[PDB]
RNA sequence: UAAAGCUAAAUAUAUGUAGGAGACCGAUAGCAAACAAGUACCGUGAGGGAAAGAUGAAAUAGUACUCAGGAAUGAGCAAUUAAAUAGUACCUGAAAUCGUUAAGAUGGAACGGAUUAAGAGAGAAAACAAGUAAAGAGGGGAAU
RNA sequence: AUUUUAAAAUUAUUUGAAUUUUUCUUCUUAUAAUUUAAGUUGUUUCUAUACAGUACUUUCUUAACCCACUCGUCUUGAAACACGGACCAAGGAGUCUAGCAAAUGUGCAAGUGUAUAUGAUUCUUUAAACAUUUUACGCAUAAUUAAUG
RNA sequence: UUACCGAUACCAAGCCAUAAAAAGAAGAAAAAAUUUUUUUUUAGAAUCUUUUUAUGAGUAGAAAAUCGUGGGGUUUGUGUUGAAGCGAAAUACGUGAGUUUUCGUGGAACAUCUCCCUAGUGCAGAUCUUGGUGGAAGUAGCAACUAUUCAAAU
RNA sequence: AGCGUACCAACAACCGCAUCAGGUCUCCAAGGUUAACAGCCUCUGGUUAAAUAGAAAAAAGUAGGUAAGGGAAGUCGGCAA
RNA sequence: GUCAUCUAAUUAGUGACGCGCAUGAAUGGAUUAACGAGAUUCCCACUGUCCCUACUUGCUAUCUAGCGAAACCACAGCCA
RNA sequence: GCUGGGUUUAGACCGUCGUGAGACAGGUUAGUUUUACCCUACUGAUGAAUUUUAUUAUAUAUAUACAUAUAGUA
RNA sequence: UUUUUGUUUGCUAAUGUAAAAGAGAAAUUAUAUAUGUACCGGUACAUAAAUAAUCCUAUCACCUUUUUCGUGGCUAGCUGUGAGCUAGGCAAUAGUUCUUUAACAACAAAAAAGAGCACAAACUGUAGACGACUUU
């Protein structure tokens, strides 16, 4: 994992190694998950399923429309990654399962690193065109996500210089 | 500007860059020399990067001394410690980059043995 | 001494097989082909014609087991190894590109040069202290 | 390590002159010193009674003042409303031989080059190195003429 | 009518290179200590050293000096107490190509500058080749064939 | 005697670089309306699928409709309807 | 091109005229019923062609879930 | 943005010119009008942020910029 | 509001100033004249006329003794602050400068004292591609 840590064992992993969602929503979910409790964030994606919160696209915002719930979280677009989120769900599902195993209580737990890189393209064809042959290829991920429980020189001269000053003040 | 230490006078502490090494990734900063019409730079337009010239270049008696004022010299063995017995105030010790740590350690203690300054003495410390 | 003929040797070999070589090439190089290559595949056909090597000393060490998972996978207080960010897409793993974190900047570009500045890192081999003394740990060389 | 000397100048002396009678009057006889000669040395701090700090060095980082137009390219002229270039990595272009030339190096020199080829007490390297029979030929040493010459 | 500001031009000084010119095949100086120790040097590399003066634009081009890469002969070395490489650097050196070093990775080779020998020897461009990767962009779009819905099962 | 005998025949099995609205030969051929093997609807057989669904129902587009009074005054031209 | 004709108006159409830059006889000339997805003009019918646009329907567009390209691109992107 | 009537491709006809292929700044007819999803511009549609930033006064005739100002909704 | 110390896992104590060294200064108005003042724009009398070439405000530390006057508080006295007068003779020494650490504002901690909205969701339709708006 990519994140300095010092102390794992009051810290518990999760990763998924390729995922047959879109790199960028999945992105933008980790990045609405971000610096929370787990149980809360498990609750954002339960939410987002149901499309009752959305996810806000700030970073990958180029044509995605104008929800309602954006409004939450001081943005104008905003969606609903369905399978994505499900996959993120998943994944923070194994986390707190992999907490339990060890010795982490679930509700002190908060998501300290929630890395999304993308991984090698599922390739395709995609038939275009006047007889023409064109990629039509994935953009599959990988997902790392950390939990983690949480609760001189004195010189001489210099020294005169202070005194003198102090004096000045008094 | 100019870079007054001792008597050690540097000219131009800033490296001279590549021409545009700034503007694209498939150009070093190494320094390459523009040729071709419209350069601006072999032009010497007021605001560009400045061509190394041999005016830059330090005076004869000072200048492959470092800070310290002695040349350095490269060390790989004991052997080639020696040369340096009767130049201890005038040359300094590096040792090689690919020499293993005890003999690292003996070169070290060769040299202090001498007088000689060694540069990278904290190597594998 | 024509209008009949034969005849070994030296000489030539980018074909085939078999040897031996190099101041040769080192996996976009070298044969097209280091690998199930004239193979896959394409062309009605004559023809065209690739890409593709490397884990480790040893898989007779190729991931046991436990937990969460529909499963993949993940995690481990677990496990092979010297080493698994050597996990079979396996040596090294650059750049473009992208992610996380931090710091900073931001009124229709950005970067840059010249000169500072404030930060933020780095550093002591010029950037102070030779020697003298008390006593430890070492190493030597010589004299007889 | 003798032009950081010699002289100039200046200071305190010493002998003789001068018309500019003058505590900087000049020459000159002699001796010491000094610097105005003969390119900066001294004093006191500070860093500091420090081993790296917030100081000092330097790399990066933004600022800020001033400046700064996309490079390559063909062109009288490119920032061009000229073309090529999305980006990156690797590959990617005056070479090799034949004969001639001048340049220069080297050996030999009216010669020179041992060509093929032979010979060896030569055989991992040895496809090189050595050796050249107990008037070869090249180029040069002579030119000139269509030519017998 | 002055005064002032104002160039890479001019002047004064330094340093760098180039060109030329002078010129060159033996010796103790000082300081610190306390008369003797300690601290520095004690030079002589002919394309070299010392000094002097002038000069320095530059495309096409020419030349010289360097620098680096793959291999060779020679030379003296570095490696599992970790080589090459790679990434970041560095009170680092060089005008510069670069060189050298530190940390991290790496896990096996690597140098030569001692001389010179050889080359398939240096890239930003060629609508360059090959392989990769972007912004476009989570966008265009996934609109012929009249049309589906409910319940259950797996 | 031997050989062929599955299945597809395009709707995704063929050729169109593909499970591509294209192309590709032949036979069988029901009721109604009707001149009609036309078109429209139905029975036998076959499907209810087609590189997507759902929600909204702006502009704009595209395949359509319909427009008072006028009737080519539009436009190169009654093109289109 | 002049006279007619068609129109409220005609560089069009038709019928004449003809010293015709440069028409003309199997380079076939002149005339022709029928035929033509032929070229041209006018008339009637008919209409959103137009006056002068409006409303409306499917399918797209739109938003969502899922998937998901490309051309192009020196860097980029306000003007006088 | 359209239209494509002409001009200015290939088909074809006539006239003149050319031995001819063909020529015509002579005539006549038939002749595919591709792509916005990029940036800007414009038209509309949301919408944060804004202390070296503000202030035409406030307060009980006197004061005070050597001063006020939070923020969030509406 | 006052005081104290500080600002020498991504965090969980916290710093920034285009400008402090006295950043001192409120008639108005004309420019071939203004301003006051007193009467009825007019008259008379003053006044500025190098107007910031000025004026104001600085340094009197100390504590104690003899006080005087002003201002602010509470029920003539008391206390605090500011200014003068009189007496006591008292203090600062950093070894020659290296900013004169002296301002403003924000904070953070410590003690002390006082005292609900909105979005969504459903609904709406005066709205509308989606947001948004209009509603309930
Ligand atoms: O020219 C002399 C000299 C002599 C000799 C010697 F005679 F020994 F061969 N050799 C010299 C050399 C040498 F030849 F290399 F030995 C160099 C320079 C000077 C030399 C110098 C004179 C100055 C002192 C050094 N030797
Ligand atoms: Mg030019
Ligand atoms: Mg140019
Ligand atoms: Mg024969
Ligand atoms: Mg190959
Ligand atoms: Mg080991
Ligand atoms: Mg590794
Ligand atoms: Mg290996
Ligand atoms: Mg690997
Ligand atoms: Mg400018
Ligand atoms: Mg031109
Ligand atoms: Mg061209
Ligand atoms: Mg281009
Ligand atoms: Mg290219
Ligand atoms: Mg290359
Ligand atoms: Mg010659
Ligand atoms: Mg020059
Ligand atoms: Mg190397
Ligand atoms: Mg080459
Ligand atoms: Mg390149
Ligand atoms: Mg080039
Ligand atoms: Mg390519
Ligand atoms: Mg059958
Ligand atoms: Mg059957
Ligand atoms: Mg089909
Ligand atoms: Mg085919
Ligand atoms: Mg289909
Ligand atoms: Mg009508
Ligand atoms: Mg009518
Ligand atoms: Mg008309
Ligand atoms: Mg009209
Ligand atoms: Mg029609
Ligand atoms: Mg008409
Ligand atoms: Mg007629
Ligand atoms: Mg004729
Ligand atoms: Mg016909
Ligand atoms: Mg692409
Ligand atoms: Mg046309
Ligand atoms: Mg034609």
């Amino acid at each position: 994992y990519a994140k300095k840590i010092r102390n794992l064992g009051k810290c518990a992993k999760g990763a998924g190694v390729d995922l047959r969602v879109h790199f960028k929503n999945t992105y933008e979910a980790a990045r609405a998950i971000r610096r929370m409790k787990l149980l809360e964030a498990k609750k954002y994606l339960n939410d987002v399923i149901e499309k009752k919160r959305c996810v806000p696209f700030r970073k990958y915002n180029g044509g995605v429309g104008r929800t309602n719930q954006a409004k939450e979280f001081n943005h104008t677009q905003g969606r609903w990654p369905a399978k994505s989120c499900k996959f993120l769900l998943n994944i923070l599902d194994n986390v707190q399962a992999n907490a339990e195993s060890r010795n982490l209580d679930v509700s002190k737990l908060r998501l300290i690193h929630v890395m999304v890189n993308k991984a090698r393209p599922g390739r395709r064809r995609t038939y275009k065109a006047h007889g023409r042959i064109n990629p039509f290829m994935s953009s599959p991920c990988h997902i790392q996500i950390i939990a983690r429980e949480i609760n001189i020189s004195n010189q001489n001269r210099l020294k005169n210089k202070s005194v003198k000053k102090q004096q000045t003040v008094q | 500007a100019v870079k007054k230490v001792g008597k050690i006078i540097k000219k131009r502490t800033k490296k001279f860059t590549r021409f545009q090494s700034n503007r694209f990734m498939r150009v070093k900063p190494a320094w390459r020399k523009p040729r071709g019409i419209d350069c601006r730079v072999r032009r010497r337009y007021k605001g560009t990067n400045l061509m190394p010239s041999i005016g830059y270049g330090s005076n004869k008696k000072t200048k492959f001394l470092l800070p310290n004022n002695k040349y350095k010299y490269v060390v790989k063995n004991v052997k080639e410690m020696e040369p340096l017995i009767m130049n201890h105030t005038k040359y300094c010790v590096q040792i090689a980059h690919n020499v293993s740590s005890k003999k690292r350690k003996q070169i070290i203690e060769r040299a202090k043995q001498m007088n000689v300054s060694v540069i990278n003495a904290k190597a594998r410390l």
